[PDB]
């Protein structure tokens, strides 16, 4: 306290003199203790505990004297109640910074954002809220006159409340005309609108519609005589014609506001009116008249806080005339009318509120509109995870001094502990409030008082608290007598719609709303039940809101449609003709369709049909972004379609993205694994560099696999120092803009799943703020230019808060088809060469059709010529189709997504290619002929199907693919009976060959008999291997699962030590194994060299490619929400080829880094399934145990090598070895782990 | 059987008011019975026939085996004067637990001054109470005096300190300590083990409670001019006890138990004073005509009783009784309180004016009180016992084998065996296409039958392993463990509650319901599959057999939507009752079965007030027709229709038309309703 701020200095000289000398004796003290760091050492310190207990007495006296400084201040200007104790600390000691002032307005003050300051910051002129509204001080306050901060904050309350009532005042003498008047004239009502306030605006309306009905009603004083009541009624619609008019034209937005609130109050005044005029009520002392609310106007008072009273039955309130801004009116319905009556009722008798009833029934928001309508500053507690306690009992004493109502949103989801200590301290301000009724009590003198943190504090009458709740329940036993409980179980869903579009300027409302409201509630029943679905009544308003912002489109593109000809132009006029229920279904299928699931679209636009009979919504035509799309796609290797072809879905998935993200300034794709989102937002901003001629820049984040404290960055909490973290260190980096980052355009994502911890920080972002907060205290401004996106495969664990603040495009499985990864595989095999590489990755963008390259390599030719011979086999209902579709039901120990086998199938065909060039190499005096071509791809498609469907199945379900494949297939198969067919090789001619031929039999030392890690070979052996180079040729990483001891670990490292490039790295994980054992792994091995594309990882031995061995990818734990850290880590390597450099927050990229894996498989307990989005890459293949054929060879090689030793003996070799394998296979036969659950054999055994 | 089809005098055993002192001799016995074999099987026949008289023949068992006088003690005021001289120890707390809105304070503080002991009352409500309840007792532990404390529920962990120190206190002979509470489940359960329980309950009657009313209200209050206050007084008393006493009888009385408390009747009053205070100006007299009867009837219907009332249809029970009640008419020496009492009797205003009048009006009521006082219908009462009747039998479930432990595995063997025997092996689920998708009626029932076949491998795989474990091949594990104490008891475990049902049932109940929910689903499922989706509409279904048949109303509005080509909201419902086989639907008419009608009798489709408990509606058409501009009929009232007796849930409203010239306000005061299932 005594050194962040130099100004304590001048408040506090002799605290801040004696916290000196006791800052001076501890300081040496610590440097004594410093010079001898030992416990005895620093005990035997002479006179040691003396000096310690008077610090402790002194600083202790200090730090009493700043808490009654500070106590001082917050009771000069009660409002600081609201406010921390640092917070008001930086507001004494900034106090001719009145800058740094300017945030704290929004805790003290009901609406006031800031304060209008003079240009050297000696007066204040005014106030102003948060839409930009000001409010003029008529008399400014001086500063310099009043330099202390209480002072002139009390000067500029006073000021406020006195300069609202003045302008309320000119506001109701103008409106007064209006109220008189047989017609308005529309450009003095909209100049008197700009004039004044919203909140004077709709005081003033409701004031002259008040007094108007009391003369009127006084006037007819028993005659019966109906006339003056018609005369208000007619005034009353006059206006409302007027403002229906004004708010179809074009407006300004807080004139837009302002329009909006008076017509929702002038719909209330005439229901109003009729009801009077219905009922026959013909005295102003009826009850059908005071049971409605009312306001009397004196300007003749001399006080400025008794000369606005609004009544209510009994209750006889005064406007405190706090500004509140442009607040969000509320369409008084008779729910609402019986809110208001019973909880003004509740404050007449000095009781509490308790509006209890389902969620999102307008409960709170009622109470506020109530508070709101008499002036009196409402305050919001939420309930949720939220509730800063240590300010309870500071804020509830800052509601009993300043005078401001507060409610508990929820009140039943506070804890037992924090309800019971909140409800007592509810318990005893009702109680104080209570003593007020008594009629004894003379008020002339009567200082009530609560006991509020051990002290008594003065409760003013104004004060009031209110307690909203959810059943399902009652009220705590403190509270039930004192607070009066009202059902607000359902509001009127029908009126609240036809009041907002009438607001809009709809010219039929009635209708639309009585079709709109159950067309709602009959997508909440009939649709699938999920998170992200929002059809209460917020959607519903932002819904209508949408519907007037395209109403409005229409009638402005009509009109500059008809300038841009001959014509003469009325607003009127061309929104007479116009459809609204169009822009009504429009609106609705603009804002939900992006977030229906592929299953609810069709039911969705059945129901819109059932509602909207004869109505249909035809999408709005983008030529130029679809023709962009077009080409990007083309450019990428993409399927692009028209609408209801092989790939309109994606097109319109990604034409929905470009609509959010024009929209709203943070939105998420939340499709399943395989979908697009990715490759639809990476096509989009290639598109719109197009179409716009603006540089799209794209910061690709994996949030979990990073920490928090690295991605948002941390404080030290010792020698303060700022290290930003990568998040911050992107946003700080586009806002200097040292790059003319401004310029271009730039968008995050969040490649990852979503979960509450690492999203707390970016929801003030991804808010209306816009505003980044650090722990540094340091705020971020969000630029337009940046748009922070999302991808993930579900929103299970995201919170719900994070999901109303974004935008959403849900990617159904079902919108990439079969036809579409197909198309893009063979498109990628005719124009990239397999063998190039990277260096020739960049001229790919040189030409934009590579003309005269057409031969750029033989394997360009060879692989067209491949892809030739491949296409009859992948078409919508080839080979592959098939045989997906049946693998599909086949069960697979692993989870079996759609592109893990594609991009397994394709790797393999891409080998097919290498392999026909290698034998084109080695034949250069005849290459491959066509037809041997022909019958070596056609085969090995066949091996391929297999390898890639069945691979992660049993033997008996391979052969049943097999089975399945021989039945459809056109190509020749193997003619051996009882062979599965994966036991059989493609050669390179095109004819088979069994596997068994290339395993050869080998002959084992006796030194080496049980551990020759090089392993015996065997036929799975054999397979294994050749499939491990298949798929490490295209550097994708392998895993391969199957049950303990089958031989994953061996074989693997047999086969990877094999190869001469390979650098082994033996990595073992387990359940506490992150993403710092990779990291440390790459700081051993590799190293990062700088370069001119950019940091690059790679390991120390040129020309060898490292392989890191992960021997169980399964075992490492989830997190709370189901993700495993390392396996995103290692998903975001492999799939963007790098990662973040946490230290330096700047991206690097693999070089010569690999990844294989071995498993056990998830159905053992330590095992975890992994991610989707991982799952997708790696091939996983299944090592089932050897069998008798594998068992017998390896163990008469092993046999063999033993007896040796004895040479009488050799001749037994082989009769002995079938035994070891027979009674083995016997037992594996007769125990079972269902028996018990360690009857488990192995090879091992 | 035989024997009651011979029996000429059946019927007026069957129709008496006491059967049970007169049961007939039906069974057939081998030698003559003891008594207390004749009593059983009287009992028997009772629940066979009366089981609404079954406390009542369950008295007479008691009275058969352990004395006519053993009940009788506790049908007489509480003397605690013996009890808390000589049958409680000084260091064993008196606990008197009231229901909620009761206090009981005043019986200990009679007991002091009948004594002539010393006592000192301390409320607990503040942490200052919690000092001054320590002093005391500090105090009277040592002296040897009496402590109260009032209002203790609202602090169970000072209750639970305080119970650790009345463990270790020594305390002086004459020492008492009472602790007055509400019933609530926070307070510490040790706290009631180790001390002696009294429950005090307010004595049931229209005639107790309006005394309480008026003793509670200071006579200074009522006495004030202008000298008609008194009278409003007691009206705003007997409209108290009006809707107090109805919430006995719910939920035919209300759809819910609602907290009409003291709190409500304070604040009624204090409304009554403001407004004569501001409407007489201190006159001495006011017109009734000035009294301002249409604020008192808003005020008590929106904010003072009607803020707790939640569902529309006790509303508008509310709004009647404010209507019949509050009115200038009061005022006339003819008015009734309560029409037709007893079908032939009335209750009159008392003509008096001032307070005493009032009282002495109250105090010489009959004591004999029928549900007619409140407008229920008589056998309301005969419905209330019973429900009480059912609440003994399953009670004593709960108590029948975990106080013996002796032969209840041999039992719940065939139980449970009996249950897989009843529900179907499975429920084949529906073959969903592209054409049938369209259809609602088959999005729904889809659904349902999803639903249901989850919850049917749930209770079959249940039971399966509770057979499994009574035949000893499965051990109990603890989940298992917790389903035979729920299914030897007769009560339902949670695991097997996923869809909306009455609160309290049994298990036998619940897997009947299911057997013919599941039998309905594999109904629908066949005749889907016969016949597509087509037949889906011309099937009767009974809504009772849905798991949300709100669902199934709507997806008949949509089905009448597409085909006619209206939109849903020009859409509205009627209802025709047709009692003639064969009835054939129209293309907008829908079949439904199995509704019972509460409180009313349907003739051609006109509904009549009826003292049957329930009636069964035949074959009932839903049918659909484009909402015209109808005027409301004076003689349509809107029943609801809820989805089971216990009216939790709303599934829609019915308007009927009155058959005679009958008040529609009498079937919202007999609260007739409509229920989807008995
Ligand atoms: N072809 C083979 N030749 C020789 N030994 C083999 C062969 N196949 C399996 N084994 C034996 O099988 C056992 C298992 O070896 P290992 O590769 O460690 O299994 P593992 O699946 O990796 N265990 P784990 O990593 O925990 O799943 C060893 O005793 C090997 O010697
Ligand atoms: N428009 C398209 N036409 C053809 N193929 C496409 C198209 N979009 C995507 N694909 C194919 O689908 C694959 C998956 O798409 P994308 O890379 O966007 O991943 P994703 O759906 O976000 O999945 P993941 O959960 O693995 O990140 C792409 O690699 C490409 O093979
Ligand atoms: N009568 C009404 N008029 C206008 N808007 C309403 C009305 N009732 C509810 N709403 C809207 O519905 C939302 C309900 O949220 P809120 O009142 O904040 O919490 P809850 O309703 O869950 O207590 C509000 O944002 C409000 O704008
Ligand atoms: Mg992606």
């Amino acid at each position: 306290i005594f050194t962040g701020s130099a100004d304590i200095k001048h408040l506090l000289p002799v605290e801040t003199q004696e916290f000196q000398s006791i800052s001076t004796e501890f300081l040496a003290l610590m440097k004594k203790v410093s010079k001898s760091p030992l416990v005895m050492d620093v005990l035997n310190i002479q006179g040691v505990q003396r000096s310690l207990e008077r610090l402790a007495d002194l600083l202790g006296e200090i730090q009493k004297a700043l808490g009654e400084y500070l106590e001082r201040e917050r009771s000069s200007f009660p409002r600081f109640y609201f406010v921390g104790d640092e917070d008001l600390l930086e507001i004494i000691g900034n106090s001719k910074n009145v800058a740094k002032l300017q945030k704290h307005f929004k805790k003290m003050f009901a609406g006031v954002s800031s304060i209008i300051l003079n240009e050297d910051n000696s007066v204040v002129l005014g106030i102003s809220s948060r839409e930009g509204e000001e409010v003029m001080f008529k008399t400014p306050v001086s500063i310099t006159e009043h330099p202390k901060i209480n002072e002139w904050l009390t000067l500029v309350e006073k000021e406020m409340r006195v300069t609202l009532a003045k302008l309320l005042a000119e506001s109701v003498t103008e409106v007064e005309i209006f109220g008189k008047a047989t017609s308005i004239d529309p450009n003095t009502y909209i100049t008197w609108i700009d004039k004044y306030q919203a909140q004077l605006v709709v005081l003033s309306a409701q004031i002259a519609w008040s007094e108007n009905v009391e003369t009127a009603l006084s006037s007819m004083g028993g005659g019966g005589d109906a006339a003056p009541l018609h005369s208000v009624l007619s005034n009353v619609e006059v206006t409302l014609n007027v403002l229906a008019d004004s708010v179809l034209m074009e407006q300004p937005p807080l004139r837009r506001r302002k329009l909006e609130h008076l017509i929702t109050e002038l719909v209330h005044q005439r229901d109003v009116t009729r009801s009077l005029i219905k009922s026959k009520i013909d005295n102003a002392k009826s009850f059908e008249w005071l049971s409605q609310m009312r306001f009397y106007f004196d300007p003749k008072q001399t006080d400025v806080l008794q000369q606005l009273s609004i009544q209510m039955a009994n209750a006889k309130f005064n406007y405190g005339f706090e500004y509140l801004g442009v607040q969000d009116k509320l369409v008084q319905t008779p729910l609402t009318d019986r809110c208001y009556l019973t909880m003004t009722q509740a404050l007449e008798a000095r009781l509490g509120g308790s509006p209890f009833g389902p969620a999102g029934t307008g409960k709170t928001e009622s109470v506020k509109a109530l508070g709101h309508q008499l002036g009196r500053f409402v305050l919001v507690f939420n309930c949720d995870e939220t509730f800063d306690f240590q300010a309870m009992g500071r804020i509830f004493v800052g509601l009993c001094q300043v005078g401001a109502w507060g409610c508990f949103d929820e009140f039943n989801r506070l804890e037992e502990r924090m309800l019971s200590a909140v409800s007592q301290q509810v318990q005893c301000i009702q109680e104080a409030l209570r003593e007020h009724s008594n009629p004894n009590y003379d008020k002339t003198s009567a200082p009530i008082t609560c006991e509020l943190l051990n002290k008594q504090v003065k409760v003013s009458p104004d004060m009031a608290i209110f307690i909203t709740m959810n059943p399902g329940s009652n009220l705590p036993d403190n509270l039930k007598k004192l607070f009066r409980s009202l059902a607000m179980t359902k509001p009127d869903r029908q009126l609240i719609a036809q009041v907002m579009l009438y607001s809009q300027g709809f010219r039929t409302a009635e209708v639309l709303a009585n079709k709109i409201v159950p067309f709602f509630k009959l997508c909440d029943e009939q649709l699938s039940s999920q998170s992200h679905y929002d059809f209460g009544l917020r959607a519903l308003k932002s819904v209508l809101v949408s519907a007037g912002n395209v109403k409005r489109e229409r009638i402005q593109k009509i009109k500059r449609e008809k300038e841009e000809r001959g014509e003469a132009v009325d607003e009127g006029e061309i929104a007479e003709n116009l459809p609204e229920q169009e822009i009504l279904i429009q609106s609705v299928c603009e804002t939900m369709v992006p977030k229906l699931v592929a299953e609810d679209i069709p039911l969705l636009f059945s129901l819109l049909s059932d509602v909207f009979p004869g109505v249909q919504y035809h999408r709005g035509e983008m030529t130029a972004l679809r023709e962009e799309l077009k080409k990007v796609c083309q450019e990428m290797y993409l399927t692009y379609g028209d609408g209801e072809e092989v790939g309109g879905m994606w097109v319109e998935k990604v034409l929905q993205l470009y609509q959010i993200t024009q929209i709203n300034h943070g939105l998420m794709m939340v499709g399943p694994s395989g979908s697009g989102k990715s490759m639809a937002w990476r096509v989009l901003l290639k598109a719109l560099e197009r179409l716009e001629g603006v540089e799209g820049v794209a910061h690709i984040i994996d949030p979990k696999a990073i920490s928090k404290d690295h991605l948002y960055g941390t404080l030290d909490p010792n020698t303060r120092e700022w290290t930003d973290g990568l998040f911050t260190h992107v946003l700080r980096k586009i806002i200097d803009s040292v790059r003319g980052e401004l310029q271009k355009r730039q968008w995050i994502v969040f490649d990852g799943d979503v979960d509450p911890e690492w999203v707390e920080n970016l929801n003030s972002v991804l808010d209306d703020n816009k505003l980044l907060t650090l722990p540094n205290g340091e705020r971020l401004s969000l630029p337009p230019n940046v748009r922070i996106m999302f991808e993930v495969q579900d929103l299970k664990y995201a919170t719900l808060a994070t999901v109303s603040r974004c935008g959403m495009v849900w990617f159904s499985e079902d919108v990439l088809s079969t036809d579409m990864i197909f198309n893009n595989f063979l498109a990628r095999l005719r124009s990239i060469p397999l063998d190039e590489g990277e260096d020739e990755a960049q001229r790919r963008r040189k030409g934009k059709e590579d003309e005269g390259e057409e031969a750029a390599s033989p394997m360009l030719q060879i692989q067209r010529d491949a892809a030739t011979i491949m296409q009859p086999y992948f078409t919508s209902n080839g080979l592959v189709t098939k045989a997906l579709e049946h693998a599909f039901q086949l069960e697979h120990i692993m989870d079996l997504t759609r592109l893990r086998c594609l991009g397994s199938l394709f790797s393999m065909l891409h080998q097919a290619c290498r392999n026909v060039a290698q034998y084109n190499a080695n034949h250069p005096d005849f290459p491959m002929q066509i037809e041997q071509l022909e019958r070596y791809i056609q085969r090995y498609l066949v091996y391929a199907i297999l390898w890639s469907l069945s691979g992660d199945s049993r033997l008996k379900m391979r052969a049943e693919l097999g089975e399945y494949i021989r039945r459809i297939t056109t190509v020749p198969l193997p003619t051996a009976p009882n062979i599965p067919i994966i036991d059989y090789e493609v050669s390179i001619s095109g004819e088979w060959s069994p596997w068994q031929a290339k395993v050869p039999q080998i002959e084992v030392e006796t030194h080496k008999v049980a551990a020759p890690d090089v392993v015996v070979p065997t036929l799975d052996t054999v397979r294994h291997e050749a499939l491990l180079y298949t798929w490490l040729a295209e550097h994708k990483p392998l895993v391969l699962c199957g049950p303990p001891g089958s031989g994953k670990t061996m074989t693997l490292f047999s086969a990877l030590r094999a190869l001469p490039d390979m650098e082994v790295v033996g990595l073992n994980f387990s359940s506490a194994t992150t993403p710092e054992l990779l990291l440390k792994t790459f700081d051993h091995y590799c190293e990062y060299r700088r370069t001119p594309n950019g940091v690059v990882l790679a390991p120390v031995q040129l020309g060898k490619w490292l392989v890191l061995f992960c021997d169980e990818i399964n075992l490492p734990d989830m997190d709370k929400y189901g993700t495993q850290r390392v396996i995103s880590f290692i998903r975001q390597m492999v799939e963007h080829g790098g990662f973040y450099r946490t230290s330096d927050q700047t991206w690097v990229k693999l070089e010569r880094i690999q990844f294989v894996g071995a498993c056990n498989p998830p159905t053992d307990p330590g095992r975890k399934p992994l991610s989707h989005r991982f799952l997708r890459h790696v091939p996983v293949v299944y090592v089932d145990y050897p069998g008798p054929a594998s068992l017998t060879q390896i163990y008469g090689t092993f046999n063999r090598a033993m007896l040796r030793l004895i040479p009488s003996l050799r001749t037994y070799a082989e009769p002995l070895t079938a035994a070891m394998v027979e009674f083995y296979t016997m037992s594996q036969e007769r125990f079972t782990q269902d028996t018990q659950p360690h009857y488990i054999y192995s090879p091992r055994e | 059987i035989a024997k009651v089809q011979a029996d000429e005098q059946f019927g007026i055993w069957l129709d008496s008011s006491s059967p049970e002192q007169t049961v007939p001799y039906l069974w057939s016995e081998e030698t003559p019975a003891t008594p207390i074999g004749q009593a059983i099987h009287r009992l028997l026949l009772i629940q066979a026939f009366r089981p609404d008289r079954l406390l009542a023949m369950a008295h007479m068992f008691v009275s058969t085996n352990l004395g006519e006088s053993f009940m009788s003690i506790m049908e007489q005021p509480l003397d605690l004067t013996h009890i808390v001289g000589t049958e409680v120890k000084p260091n064993t707390p008196v606990l008197m637990c009231s229901v909620p809105g009761y206090d009981a304070s005043g019986h200990v503080e009679d007991l002091a001054a009948e004594q002539n002991t010393q006592i000192t009352s301390i409320a607990i409500g503040s942490a200052e109470g919690f000092n001054q309840a320590d002093k005391a007792i500090n105090t009277a532990v040592k002296s040897g005096r009496w402590v109260m404390l009032k209002n203790v529920h609202l602090a169970p962990g000072w209750l639970m300190q305080l119970e650790k120190k009345l463990h270790s206190l020594q305390p002086h002979a004459c020492f008492r300590l009472f602790l007055t509470m509400e019933i609530n489940p926070k307070v510490p359960v040790n706290l009631l083990r180790a001390g002696r329980i009294f429950v005090f309950e307010p004595p049931p009657g229209v005639k107790a409670n309006m005394l309480r009313t008026f003793s509670s209200i200071p006579v200074s209050r009522i006495c004030k001019s202008p000298n008609e206050r008194a009278r409003l007084y007691f009206l705003l008393a007997w409209f108290h006890a009006i809707i107090q006493e109805r919430l006995r009888y719910a939920p035919l009385g209300w759809s819910k138990k609602y907290e009409f408390g003291e709190s409500d009747l304070r604040s009624a009053c204090d409304t009554v004073d403001t407004w004569l205070d501001d409407t007489a100006k201190g006159r001495q007299n006011i017109s009734p005509d000035k009294i301002p009867w249409s604020a008192l009837k808003t005020l008590m219907a929106q904010s003072i009783y009607g803020g707790r009332v939640d569902n529309e249809f006790d509303q508008r029970l509310l709004n009647t009784f404010l209507e019949r009640l509050f009115t200038t008419r009061s005022f006339d020496s003819e008015f009734k309180l309560a029409c037709k009492v007893d079908g032939h009797k009335d209750i009159q205003m008392p003509d008096g004016i001032r307070r005493e009048e009032f009282v002495q009006w109250v105090e010489l009521l009959p004591d004999t009180q029928t549900p007619s006082w409140l407008g229920l219908p008589n056998n309301a009462e005969r419905v209330l016992l019973t429900t009480q009747g059912v609440d003994m039998i399953s009670k004593m479930l709960k108590m029948q084998m975990l106080e013996d432990e002796d032969a209840w595995m041999r039992t719940l063997h065939t139980t449970a065996s009996n249950w897989l025997h009843l529900i179907p092996q499975t429920l084949s689920h529906l073959k969903r296409t592209v054409e049938n998708i369209k259809d609602p009626l088959f999005r729904f029932f889809e659904r349902e039958v999803k639903m249901g076949a989850k919850l049917l491998q749930d209770v079959r795989q249940d039971l399966a392993d509770v057979v499994q474990v009574c035949e000893g091949k499965k051990k109990q594990t603890n989940y298992l463990r917790t389903l035979i104490n729920e299914l030897v008891k007769g009560i339902l475990p949670r695991s097997w509650s996923h869809y909306t049902v009455p609160a309290g049932m049994t298990v036998i109940q619940w897997v009947s319901d299911f057997s013919e929910r599941i039998k309905q689903l594999q109904n629908i499922s066949l005749a889907a599959a016969s016949g597509g989706a087509k037949e889906l509409k011309n099937i009767h279904v009974c809504l009772g057999g849905l798991f949300v048949p709100e669902a199934y109303i709507t997806a008949t509005r949509q089905y009448v939507a597409q085909a006619n080509s209206w939109s849903l909201e020009e859409l509205c419902l009627e209802v025709n009752v047709t009692t003639s086989q064969g009835a054939t639907l129209d293309a907008c008419s829908f079949g439904v079965t199995g509704l019972k009608l509460q409180g009313a009798t349907c003739n051609n489709n006109k509904l009549s007030l009826s003292n049957a408990i329930s009636t069964a509606l035949p074959l009932t058409q839903l049918r659909w027709v484009k909402q015209t501009n109808t005027e409301k009929k004076a003689s349509v009232v809107t029943l609801p229709v809820y989805l089971n007796f216990t009216r939790a849930d709303l599934i829609f409203t019915v308007d009927f038309e009155i058959a005679t010239k009958e008040d529609p306000r009498s079937f919202y005061e007999r609260g007739v309703a409509v229920l989807c299932t008995e």
